[PDB]
């Protein structure tokens, strides 16, 4: 039972540490979005980076 | 004026894709305005040359 309770606390810590992974209100690792594109040149062509849910 | 460079008094973007189209719109606007200024400068040089010949 003690091992089970510690396992539950550790998975809750995983979920909350993944919840806190935002940079200035935008996150790539918490599943909030499919992908974030970033500027690559002056014409607006992107630099896509797929989101990786954690 | 903005009507003469392909823009509008209320032109704006409300989303990232609207801004992505706005980039090319501003590109074409700056290109045509710069071409117009170059033509005006050529006309000014022509007026100066005619001034010298008239004198």
């Amino acid at each position: 039972n003690a091992l089970k309770s510690d396992f539950d606390s550790l998975r809750d810590q995983i979920e909350k540490a993944a919840t806190n992974a935002k940079f200035n209100g935008v996150s790539i690792a918490d599943g909030s979005t499919t992908k974030l594109t970033f500027l690559a040149n002056s014409d607006g062509s992107g630099f896509t980076v797929n989101a990786k849910t954690i | 004026s903005l009507a003469g460079i392909g823009l509008t008094t209320t032109s704006t973007f409300t989303t990232a894709a609207a801004a992505k189209t706005m980039i090319g719109t501003i590109d074409t606007a700056l290109q045509t305005a710069t071409n117009k200024l170059a033509s005006l400068g050529t006309s000014s040089v022509g007026l100066d040359t005619h001034l010298t010949f008239v004198g």
